[PDB]
RNA sequence: AAGGAACUUUGCAAUCUCACCCCGUAACUUCGGAAGAAGGGGUCCCCACGCUUCGCGUGGGGCGCAGUGAAUAGGCCCAG
RNA sequence: AUUCCUUGUCGGGUAAGUUCCGACCUGCACGAAAGGCGUAACGAUCUGGGCGCUGUCUCAACGAGGGACUCGGUGAAAUU
RNA sequence: GAUGUCGGCUCGUCGCAUCCUGGGGCUGAAGAAGGUCCCAAGGGUUGGGCUGUUCGCCCAUUAAAGCGGCACGCGAGCUGGGUUCAGAACGUCGUGAGACAGUUCGGUCUCUAUCCGCUACGGGCGCAGGAGAAUUGAGGGGAGUUGCUCCUAGUACGAGAGGACCGGAGUGAACGGACCGCUGGUCUCCCUGCUGUCGUACCAACGGCACAUGCAGGGUAGCUAUGUCCGGAACGGAUAACCGCUGAAAGCAUCUAAGCGGGAAGCCAGCCCCAAGAUGAGUUCUCCCACUGAGGUAAGACUCCCGGAAGACCACCGGGUUAAGAGGCCAGGCGUGCACGCAUAGCAAUGUGUUCAGCGGACUGGUGCUCAUCAGUCGAGGUCUUGACCA
């Protein structure tokens, strides 16, 4: 409703990148998420999440991904922003053969 | 997000299997005891929130039997829980720790992962009984 | 505040079988006249279909074979019509409004190839 | 239920009908067959819209 | 006092320190000063700035005259700010600083003619038991014989949204001048491409 | 979504349930019934062997989130 | 299905139960074919509880279709 | 010749004899917590079990779970549980028909708003020329709630146990506004998977029907809470009860009799939004000019066409070839998740390669391929009187 000639694609993308981060390529399969954590006070305790990746959602700074683990008898899911300063790298446990980009059936 | 009428699990050995909610409250732990919750509404119980609840099904032989009305702290919400880096956690089943009025748990240990937000909320011994703080 | 790309008039299945039939006919005759809006609907649906057709592979032809059910019609679009537009940046269909109608008072128009 | 209370007078009623006044087509003479046609459409007489279109 | 015009471009995910902050991207493009309102030949203290550039052909003879007076340029938009006494012309360079709270005003996305459900909240009634009134369908509009009437200023269906709306105390996160870009914590009102005005905090601590 | 009767005069309404095969099935009882009690499991495609007919069982293998793959299709129980 | 006093008194279930089940007896005004007390089965009967499951609900949202709106054609009504 | 009646649900609004919150006086007020009275109606006043119930009892809360009015507010707004129709039963009274201070199961809630009133939104005219745009606010509405914790401070007080005022920090609840980046919902044909049957001759590949999507699995834009962001205030002025300065009538005393100063969630102003039909119609900037004998026209609109995060229609915004408005096309995004064909592997079902493939609604730019062609309709010459200033 203001008429300026401008591309919102490049405008927006302008700061996406500085906040965007590239991860090892995984469509399927298990992954170790090594996550740096200061919520313990001064202490920073690296934590492990080793899950199946069930979701690929987003792109740009918003691109995120989802893993699912069972820790101590009960199921857990977690969603990591590909650039989350609270995150150090992710690596592949193994490569999965999967038929759809979703994998929600894993909950049943 | 728990409401009255909403059955949660028990993360302790307190002797109670399933409890049903009765009242969400505003849960003041600090100073000397727990404090008295600001507001008589507060419609939903999140993680690190205290509820009051009826004990619905409990095992034989416990510090807590069926029908015991008791306060509990909320350990695992299915309803998603967002952190300030932006990640989110959510567990498959709902669950909780039965406590006393000074906040300490009534069970001798705690079962399965608990939300890190519980340590945000200063529930120490519960975080200490925790197999994993996620 | 209803906001979307699509227009319908009848139901969900109808708007298909109709847009398919009208595409089929305009490609068959080369010009048809219909109510103005129905023509406005027809324009970009058939246009994209001209572009599936050019490129010329069996794949393309079997894509066309879904919307266009007359083998003669598809052979025409594929072999005759498609190639004919070549240096055409895309988009030959144009719309001409003829004028209002007697019975329902609806303004009508020709869409032509 | 809900019916009207009295008849409405001729005055108020036509006052209502104040707005139904018809807008007559704003026409223009066709540059080709010299008969009056309608803007952004074809002249029904020749068939000409920029050169020639329909056969009449 | 201070302020500028800009267009809403989008909302995005961003980190300053380790916290993840939703921002909204505005562009406050340079804003020419077309007229200064003064107590003398005007009578109240204001200033007038333009925003969206105009094709010179499309401009009115009169408005071309207006822009001529101050000799700026064509602009699709003119706006007055108050107690503002700038010099030269107006960009956010030196205007806003990172971390200032601002009053960021826009025009709401119009929602059509809505229920009281959307509009006024309300309640409506059981989809369950015997009801022929579901959804919006308010109950009474009033009492019975005293005043048999309905209150002036009652709440019922209507054109909802399209409201002029200022949002108070939004935090300015980042500033790139010369890209004429500005980032703001939280939501600004109205859709994208929308015209917004960023200005000084009205009242805050 | 999270919750699951907190709705309400009342679960009113609407789900859930659903076919056929196998297994399995309580108090009480006029020994007929209760009973489809309750529950549990199978279900598609290919190949070899066998069989009392359409087919069926056995073994092995393949695919999907799912195989009465869409339509027809019981929610149940305890007390009065 | 008779109970006035009445939410009778104990108990059962419920976190809490004017209803419901059980027990008492003071039966306002049960009672033996205008049948009394029982009974398996049956019941689109009525009453209370549980499981299951759900937009009944917290608290609503999005989607579809048919009206509602707009143009051309036909064009009523109760009321006054 | 009809004013529908209990209770609920929905929507409110009002009184103050105030349940909370705010300000005070007294106290059998050390502090803490109170009891009472005075001022105060801005806002707030929770969820459940039983009952048709309001009431009431209980569970778990809370700052508090206020009392009444509005035809015991509200059925042309909903319910229809309660009572006052017809059936049936019990107790009971009547010889009977029947009956009731009873109880029990059952039992039709009526189509299309004329006016006023109300929420939205246009049309006309007015506002001493015709116009484009920017505005002052007269006035008017919204809002207004509160706990908790920390510091103050283990201070004042207090034998102790305990434990502050005041001021200053945080942190929520519920409520409201906006918003869709995140988390998720849903996205009726955007991608895929599946069954029966029918069809395009057959195979292979596809299309219909199985909803008004045949079923399932995802799911972009849009829309959307449960999701996110912001809010309630600070300040100032004038007050309430109240507390005081100066001070007489009344050599003393006296807040009052002259006068003067403090004093509340209340009043005004401050915050957000509306607003000159504020017929007392306001102000500022620019444009066309001083035709013609009611008509041509200037400046400028409108009609029309193409579209929109604008919308029932109107209105509003943008484009309309000195053109990037929309479609298509190209590139990318994004969704889906590996096409057809072919080759190969197996007796086959299937598997593998080619193939991060194929496909494609709404996204982000680009491109003159398509339609915005052509034209028509309308739109000023400025009333008068006085006063000032110049020729
Ligand atoms: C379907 C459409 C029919 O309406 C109904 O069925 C509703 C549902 C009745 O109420 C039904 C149902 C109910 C509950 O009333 C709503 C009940 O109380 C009455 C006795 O019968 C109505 C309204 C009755 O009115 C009411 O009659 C009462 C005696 C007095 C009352 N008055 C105070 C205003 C008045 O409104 C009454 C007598 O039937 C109206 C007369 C004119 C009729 O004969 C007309 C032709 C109706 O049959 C009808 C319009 O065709
Ligand atoms: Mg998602
Ligand atoms: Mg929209
Ligand atoms: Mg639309
Ligand atoms: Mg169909
Ligand atoms: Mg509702
Ligand atoms: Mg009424
Ligand atoms: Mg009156
Ligand atoms: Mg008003
Ligand atoms: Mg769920
Ligand atoms: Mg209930
Ligand atoms: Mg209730
Ligand atoms: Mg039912
Ligand atoms: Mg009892
Ligand atoms: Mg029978
Ligand atoms: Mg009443
Ligand atoms: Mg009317
Ligand atoms: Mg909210
Ligand atoms: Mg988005
Ligand atoms: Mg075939
Ligand atoms: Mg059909
Ligand atoms: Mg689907
Ligand atoms: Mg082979
Ligand atoms: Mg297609």
């Amino acid at each position: 409703q203001t008429h300026i000639k401008i591309n919102r694609g490049e405008l927006l993308r302008g700061i996406e990148q500085d906040h965007t981060r590239q991860l090892p390529d995984f469509r399927p399969g298990d992954t170790v998420r090594v996550d740096t954590k200061v919520r313990e006070g001064n202490r920073t305790r690296s934590q492990a999440f080793e899950g199946v990746v069930i979701a690929i959602n987003g792109s740009g700074s918003r691109k995120s991904f989802t893993v699912r683990k069972i820790s101590f008898g009960e199921g857990v899911e977690r969603v990591f922003p590909f650039a989350s300063p609270l995150v150090n790298q992710v690596t592949i446990v193994e490569r999965g053969k999967v038929r759809r980009a979703k994998l929600y059936y894993l909950r049943e | 997000m728990i409401m009255p009428q909403s059955r949660l699990d028990v993360a302790d050995n307190s002797g109670a299997r399933e409890i049903m909610c009765i009242r969400v409250l505003n849960s003041g732990i600090g100073g000397k005891g727990l404090t008295t919750g600001g507001g008589g509404n507060k419609r939903y119980a999140h993680v690190g929130d205290i509820i009051v609840a009826s004990v619905k099904d409990a095992a034989p032989r416990g510090a807590v039997k069926a029908g015991d009305v008791v306060k509990a702290v909320v350990v695992r919400t299915s309803h998603a829980i967002k952190r300030a880096d932006g990640s989110t956690i959510r567990f498959d089943r709902n669950a909780a720790v039965i406590i006393n009025n000074q906040g300490e748990p009534r069970g001798t240990r705690v079962f399965g992962p608990v939300a890190r937000e519980l340590r945000d909320r200063r529930f120490m011994k519960i975080v200490s009984l925790a197999p994993e703080v996620l | 505040h209803g906001k979307a790309g699509r227009k319908l008039n009848r139901n969900s299945s109808a708007r298909v079988a109709l847009a398919r039939a009208q595409a089929t006919a305009l490609l068959r005759e080369g010009r048809i006249q219909t109510t103005l809006t129905k023509a406005k609907e027809l324009r970009p649906f058939v246009e994209q279909l001209i572009t599936t057709a050019k490129g010329g592979d069996l794949h393309s032809r079997r894509l066309v074979a879904q919307d266009i059910h007359d083998k003669d019609v598809v052979r025409k679009v594929m072999d005759e019509v498609a190639p004919k537009y070549a240096e055409r940046p895309g988009g030959y269909t144009r719309i001409l409004r003829v004028g209002t109608r007697r019975g329902d008072g609806v303004t009508m128009a020709l869409i032509e190839l | 239920h809900p019916v009207p209370k009295k008849k409405t007078s001729k005055s108020k009623r036509d006052m209502r009908r104040s707005h139904h006044a018809l807008t007559a087509p704003n026409l223009t003479e066709c540059p080709q067959c010299h008969g009056k046609k309608l803007s952004h459409h074809i002249c029904p007489n020749c068939g000409y819209y920029d050169g020639r279109q329909v056969l009449a | 006092m201070k302020g500028i015009l800009g267009t809403k471009i989008g909302m995005t995910q961003i980190w300053k320190n380790d916290r993840a902050i939703p921002v909204t991207v505005v562009l406050a493009g340079p804003c020419p000063i077309v007229q200064r309102k003064t107590a003398q030949t005007d009578g109240y203290e204001a200033v007038q700035i333009g925003y969206a550039p105009k094709a010179e052909r499309k401009v009115n003879k009169p408005m071309q005259g207006h822009f001529a007076k101050a000799g700026v340029a064509p602009t699709r938009i003119l706006r007055e700010f108050r107690g503002f006494a700038p010099d030269g012309d107006s960009v956010n360079v030196d205007i806003f600083a990172e971390g200032e709270k601002i009053d960021a005003t826009g025009t709401s996305k119009g929602k059509g003619t809505q229920g009281v459900m959307k509009r006024w909240n309300f309640a409506g009634g059981p989809a369950s038991h015997g009801s022929k009134k579901w959804h919006r369908r308010p109950g009474s509009i009033g009492q019975r014989k005293t005043p048999g009437r309905v209150y002036k200023g009652k709440r019922m269906a209507g054109h909802m949204g399209m409201e002029r709306v200022t949002v108070q105390n939004l935090e300015v996160v980042e500033i790139r001048a010369g890209e004429n870009l500005i980032l703001v914590k939280g939501a600004i009102p109205g859709a994208n491409g929308g015209l917004v005005v960023l200005r000084s905090a009205a009242k805050a601590s």
